[PDB]
C-alpha cells in the first residue's frame, strides 16, 4: 500500500531513498517514463516556479528604476507582452537558452545514470557539507518548489480573473 | 433468501457484507461480483448526498443564492445555475467546480476498482477514510450494514423526490407537509 | 549479407501466443489492463466530444478542441493495448 493513498498499491518505480517521497503516484506515471527524467523535470519545474512566485510578489512590492514608464499598468502575464515588444523577454530567453544547452548535456548524463538528477554542483556559499543538513535542505527544496508550482498557478489565475496581482488582490 | 420462490445465486458469496440473498433475476451471474459491489456502494453514497440535499435546500439556503436561483426548486436549480454559467456570469460557476472535483477524485481512485478485481489487498468499498476513527474504530458496530441499508433507502428515496416536482411545483419539505 | 544494425534496446517481438508480450507496448509495458481500458473509454469520449464540437470548421477553431480531437484515434490504440494487457495478466 502507499503511505499517501492507503487504498492504492505502493508505486513500484518510486523508492523511499529519493527526496520528497510520499509514495504518491495513483496513475502510475512513474512506470511509463524513466524515473530519473521525472526527478530532473520535477526539480526544474520547482525551481522555475519558485523564482516565478517570488517574482510575482516582488513586482507588486517594488519595481526597478525606470521600468514603470515601459509597463504602464499591466502586471504578471501582462508585463511580459510589453517587455516582449521591448528587448527584456528576448534577452532573458537567450541567456536561459544558453544555460539550458548545457542543461541538455546534464540531462543526458542523468538519464544514463552516471550523474545524480538535479545536481549542477552549484553551491557558491557552503550550506550542504554536513551530509545530514543536506538531506533536510533537499526535502525543503522539494516541498517549497511544489508549493511554488501550485502558488504560481494560483496567482496567475487570480490575475486572469481580475488583473489585481497577488498582493493587491489580498488587500482588495 | 429474501424470496424463497426465487433462489439466491451461488455466485453471490454469503460471507460478503450486506447480503440478504435478494437476487431474483440472478443478475450477479452476468457481471463480476466485486465490480457490482463497488457500483452499489458508490451509488449509495452519491444517492445519500442527493436526498439530503433535497431536504436541506428547502430548509436552508446559503446567502445570496436566492437571487441566482428560484425560491423553490430542485433540478430546476441545476438548470438555473447552468443558465447563468452559459450566460457568462462569474458567480454561477458552481456546477463546473462540483464536476471538476468529483471527476478528479474519480480519476485518482480509478486504479482501486481494477486492483481489487485482480485480487488486491483492499476489499471493495474501503478507501480507509475514517479520520475521526469513532465510527469504524476497533471492532465497530452494525454501521457497516447501516450504510448499505440507508444507502438503498436513499436510492429509491431520491427517485421519489426527483419524480415528485416533475409533475408538480412542490419541493420535498412542501410535498411532505401538504399532500393533494 | 552483412550484419544489419538496429537501435540499442532492440528486442525480439515475434509472437505466436494469444497476445503479444507486453514489450510491444514500449513505454506502456507496465500499465495495467484496467488503466488502458479506462484511458480508452476516456480518450474516446473526450475525443468524440472535442471532435463533435468543431465539426462545422471555422477560421477560428478552438485549439484545445482540435488537440482534444486527436484522442479518438489514440483511443483505438488504447483499447488494443487493453486487450494485450488483459491477456498477459496485467
Ligand atoms: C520565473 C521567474 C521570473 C520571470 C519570468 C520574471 C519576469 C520578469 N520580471 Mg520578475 N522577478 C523574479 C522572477 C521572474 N521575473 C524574481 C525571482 C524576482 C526577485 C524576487 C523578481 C523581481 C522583479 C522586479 C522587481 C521586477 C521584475 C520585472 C520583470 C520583467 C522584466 C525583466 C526584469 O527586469 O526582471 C528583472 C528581475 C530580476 C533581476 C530578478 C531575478 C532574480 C533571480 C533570483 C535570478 C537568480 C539567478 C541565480 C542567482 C543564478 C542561479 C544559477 C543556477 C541556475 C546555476 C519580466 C516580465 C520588472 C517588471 O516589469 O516588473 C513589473 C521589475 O521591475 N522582476
Ligand atoms: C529590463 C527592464 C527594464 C526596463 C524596460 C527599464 C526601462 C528604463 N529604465 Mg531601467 N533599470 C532596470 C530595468 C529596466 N529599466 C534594472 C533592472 C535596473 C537596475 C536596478 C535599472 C536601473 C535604471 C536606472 C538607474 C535608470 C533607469 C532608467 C530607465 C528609463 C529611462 C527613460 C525614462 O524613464 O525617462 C527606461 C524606460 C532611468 C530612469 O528614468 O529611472 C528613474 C535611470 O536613470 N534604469
Ligand atoms: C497553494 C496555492 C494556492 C493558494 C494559497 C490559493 C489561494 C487562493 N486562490 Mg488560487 N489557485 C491555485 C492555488 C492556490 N490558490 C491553483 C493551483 C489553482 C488552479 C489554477 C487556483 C485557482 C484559483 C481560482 C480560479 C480562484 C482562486 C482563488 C483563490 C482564493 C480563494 C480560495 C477559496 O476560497 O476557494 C476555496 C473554496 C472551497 C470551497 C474549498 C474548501 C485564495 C486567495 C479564488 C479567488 O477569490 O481569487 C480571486 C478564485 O476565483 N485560485
Ligand atoms: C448530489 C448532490 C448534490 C448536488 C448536485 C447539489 C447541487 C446544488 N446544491 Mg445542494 N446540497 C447537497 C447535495 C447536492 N447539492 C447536500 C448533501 C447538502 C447538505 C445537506 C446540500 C445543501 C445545499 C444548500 C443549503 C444549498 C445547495 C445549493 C445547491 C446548488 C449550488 C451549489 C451549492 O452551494 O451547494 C452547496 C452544497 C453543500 C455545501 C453540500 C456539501 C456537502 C458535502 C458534499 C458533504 C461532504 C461530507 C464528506 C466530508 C465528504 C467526503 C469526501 C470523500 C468522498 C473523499 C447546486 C444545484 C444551493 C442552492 O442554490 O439551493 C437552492 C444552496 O443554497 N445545496
Ligand atoms: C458556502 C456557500 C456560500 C456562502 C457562505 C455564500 C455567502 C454569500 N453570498 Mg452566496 N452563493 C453561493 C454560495 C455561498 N454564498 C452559491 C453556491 C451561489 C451560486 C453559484 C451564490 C451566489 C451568490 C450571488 C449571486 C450573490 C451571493 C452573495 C453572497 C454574500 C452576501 C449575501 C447576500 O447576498 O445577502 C455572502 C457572503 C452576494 C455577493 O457577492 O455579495 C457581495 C451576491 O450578490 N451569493
Ligand atoms: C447514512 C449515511 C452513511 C453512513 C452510515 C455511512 C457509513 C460508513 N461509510 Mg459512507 N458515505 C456516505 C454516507 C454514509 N456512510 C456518503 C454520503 C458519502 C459521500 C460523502 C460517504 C463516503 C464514504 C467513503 C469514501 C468511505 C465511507 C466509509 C464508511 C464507513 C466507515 C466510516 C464511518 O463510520 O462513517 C460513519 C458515517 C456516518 C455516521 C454518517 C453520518 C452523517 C450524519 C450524522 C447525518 C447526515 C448529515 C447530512 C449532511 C444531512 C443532514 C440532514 C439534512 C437532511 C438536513 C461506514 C460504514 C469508509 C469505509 O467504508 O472505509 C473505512 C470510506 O472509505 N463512506
Ligand atoms: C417512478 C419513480 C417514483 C418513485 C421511486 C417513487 C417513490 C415514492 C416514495 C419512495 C421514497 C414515496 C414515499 C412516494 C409517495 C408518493 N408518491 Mg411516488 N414515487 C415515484 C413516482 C410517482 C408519480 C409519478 C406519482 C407519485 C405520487 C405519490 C404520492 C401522492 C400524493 C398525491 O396523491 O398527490 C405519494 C405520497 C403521485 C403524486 O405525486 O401526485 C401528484 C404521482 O403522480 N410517485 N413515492
Ligand atoms: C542562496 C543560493 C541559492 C538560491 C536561491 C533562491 C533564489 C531561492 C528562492 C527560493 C524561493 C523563491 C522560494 C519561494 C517560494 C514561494 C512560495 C512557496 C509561494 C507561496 C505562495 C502562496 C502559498 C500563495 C498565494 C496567493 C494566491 C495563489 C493568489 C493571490 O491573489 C493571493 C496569494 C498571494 C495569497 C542556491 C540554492 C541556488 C545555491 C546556493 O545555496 C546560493
Ligand atoms: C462517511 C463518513 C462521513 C460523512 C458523510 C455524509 C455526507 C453522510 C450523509 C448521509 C446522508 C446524506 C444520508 C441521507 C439519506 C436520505 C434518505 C434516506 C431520503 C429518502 C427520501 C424519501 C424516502 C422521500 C420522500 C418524499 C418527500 C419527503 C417529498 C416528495 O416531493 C417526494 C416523496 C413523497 C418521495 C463523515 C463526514 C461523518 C466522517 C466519517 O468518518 C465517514
Ligand atoms: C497565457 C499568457 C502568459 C502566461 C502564463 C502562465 C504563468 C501560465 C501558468 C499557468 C499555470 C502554472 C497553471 C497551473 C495550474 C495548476 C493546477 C490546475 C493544479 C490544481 C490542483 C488540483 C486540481 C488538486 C490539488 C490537490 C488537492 C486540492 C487535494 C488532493 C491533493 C492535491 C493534488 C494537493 C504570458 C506570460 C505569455 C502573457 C500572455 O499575455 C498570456
Ligand atoms: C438535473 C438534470 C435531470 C435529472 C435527474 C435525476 C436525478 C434523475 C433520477 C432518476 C431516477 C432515480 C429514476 C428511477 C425511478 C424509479 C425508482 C427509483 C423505483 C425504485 C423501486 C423499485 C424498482 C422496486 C422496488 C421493490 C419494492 C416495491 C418492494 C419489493 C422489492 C422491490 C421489487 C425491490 C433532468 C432529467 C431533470 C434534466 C435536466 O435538464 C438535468
Amino acid at each position: 500500500m502507499s503511505e499517501s493513498v492507503p487504498f492504492l498499491k505502493k508505486p513500484e518505480a518510486l523508492d523511499s531513498s529519493m527526496a520528497g517521497y510520499a509514495g504518491f503516484d495513483p496513475l502510475g506515471l512513474s512506470s511509463i517514463a524513466d524515473i530519473k527524467f521525472l526527478q530532473e523535470s520535477e526539480i526544474k519545474h520547482c525551481r522555475i516556479a519558485m523564482l516565478a512566485a517570488a517574482g510575482s510578489i516582488a513586482q507588486d512590492i517594488f519595481t526597478f528604476p525606470g521600468v514603470s514608464k515601459v509597463v504602464g499598468t499591466a502586471k504578471m502575464t501582462g508585463v511580459h507582452d510589453v517587455l516582449v515588444k521591448q528587448g527584456a523577454m528576448g534577452q532573458i530567453l537567450l541567456w536561459t537558452s544558453f544555460l539550458e544547452v548545457f542543461g541538455t548535456i546534464a540531462l543526458l548524463e542523468t538519464l544514463d545514470g552516471k550523474r545524480a538528477p538535479g545536481d549542477f554542483k552549484f553551491d557558491p556559499l557552503g550550506f550542504s557539507k554536513n551530509a545530514e543538513t543536506a538531506k533536510r535542505y533537499q526535502l525543503s527544496e522539494i516541498k517549497n518548489g511544489r508549493l511554488a508550482m501550485l502558488a504560481t498557478g494560483g496567482m496567475v489565475h487570480g490575475y486572469f480573473i481580475t488583473g489585481k496581482g497577488p498582493l493587491e488582490l489580498l488587500t482588495n | 433468501r429474501a424470496v424463497p420462490f426465487a433462489p439466491a445465486p451461488d455466485c453471490l458469496p454469503e460471507n460478503i457484507p450486506g447480503y440478504m440473498g435478494f437476487d431474483p433475476l440472478g443478475l450477479s451471474t452476468l457481471c463480476n461480483v466485486e465490480w457490482l459491489r463497488e457500483a452499489e456502494i458508490k451509488h449509495c453514497r452519491v444517492a445519500m448526498l442527493a436526498a439530503a440535499g433535497s431536504i436541506a435546500q428547502d430548509l436552508y439556503q446559503f446567502p445570496g443564492v436566492e437571487k441566482i436561483v428560484g425560491s423553490a426548486k430542485m433540478t430546476g436549480v441545476h438548470d438555473k445555475i447552468l443558465a447563468a454559467a452559459s450566460t457568462g456570469d462569474y458567480k454561477a460557476q458552481a456546477m463546473s467546480q462540483i464536476l471538476f472535483w468529483t471527476s478528479f477524485l474519480e480519476i485518482v481512485t480509478l486504479p482501486a476498482v481494477f486492483e481489487t478485481m485482480n485480487g488486491g489487498p483492499r476489499k471493495p468499498g474501503v478507501f480507509f477514510f475514517d479520520p475521526l476513527g469513532l465510527g469504524k474504530g476497533d471492532k465497530m458496530g452494525e454501521m457497516e450494514l447501516k450504510e448499505i441499508k440507508n444507502g438503498r433507502l436513499a436510492m429509491i428515496g431520491v427517485g421519489g423526490m426527483v419524480h415528485h416536482y416533475l409533475l408538480t411545483g412542490k419541493g420535498p419539505i412542501q410535498f411532505l407537509s401538504g399532500i393533494p | 549479407f552483412s550484419p544489419v544494425p538496429s537501435p540499442e534496446g532492440t528486442k525480439e517481438t515475434y509472437w505466436e501466443t494469444k497476445a503479444p508480450s507486453s514489450d510491444v507496448l514500449g513505454i506502456g509495458a507496465g500499465v495495467s489492463s484496467g488503466n488502458f481500458a479506462a484511458a480508452s473509454v476516456f480518450a474516446a469520449l473526450v475525443g468524440g466530444y472535442c471532435t463533435g464540437q468543431v465539426i462545422p470548421l471555422t477560421v477560428e477553431p478552438n485549439p484545445l478542441f482540435l488537440a482534444g480531437s486527436f484522442l479518438l484515434p489514440y483511443s483505438w490504440a488504447l483499447h488494443v493495448a487493453a486487450w494485450i494487457q488483459k491477456n498477459n495478466g496485467k
